[PDB]
């Protein structure tokens, strides 16, 4: 199937429209400043929302070295 | 990113 993924015309944050930043896996866009760490330019590749990076379910890389 | 430039809805 097409990976047909949806992109909010509002932002997440004051449902405002305009210059949004929408994430990969989530359908939710956000303002640059509005956003938490607030994006000052727009990053390439495939975008996360704060819950979906903060949504590190898994072994979030154990760095024992000793 | 799924940037989009849509009309400001202030
Ligand atoms: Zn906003
Ligand atoms: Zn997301």
């Amino acid at each position: 199937g097409a990976m047909a993924q949806k992109n909010e015309d509002e932002c997440a944050v004051c449902r405002d429209g305009g210059e949004l930043i929408c994430c990969d896996g989530c359908p939710r866009a956000f303002h640059l400043a509005c956003l938490s760490p607030p994006l000052r330019e727009i990053p390439s590749g495939t975008w996360r929302c704060s819950s979906c990076l903060q949504a590190t379910v898994q072994e979030v890389q154990p760095r024992a070295e000793e | 990113a799924r940037t989009k430039q849509t009309a400001r809805k202030s």
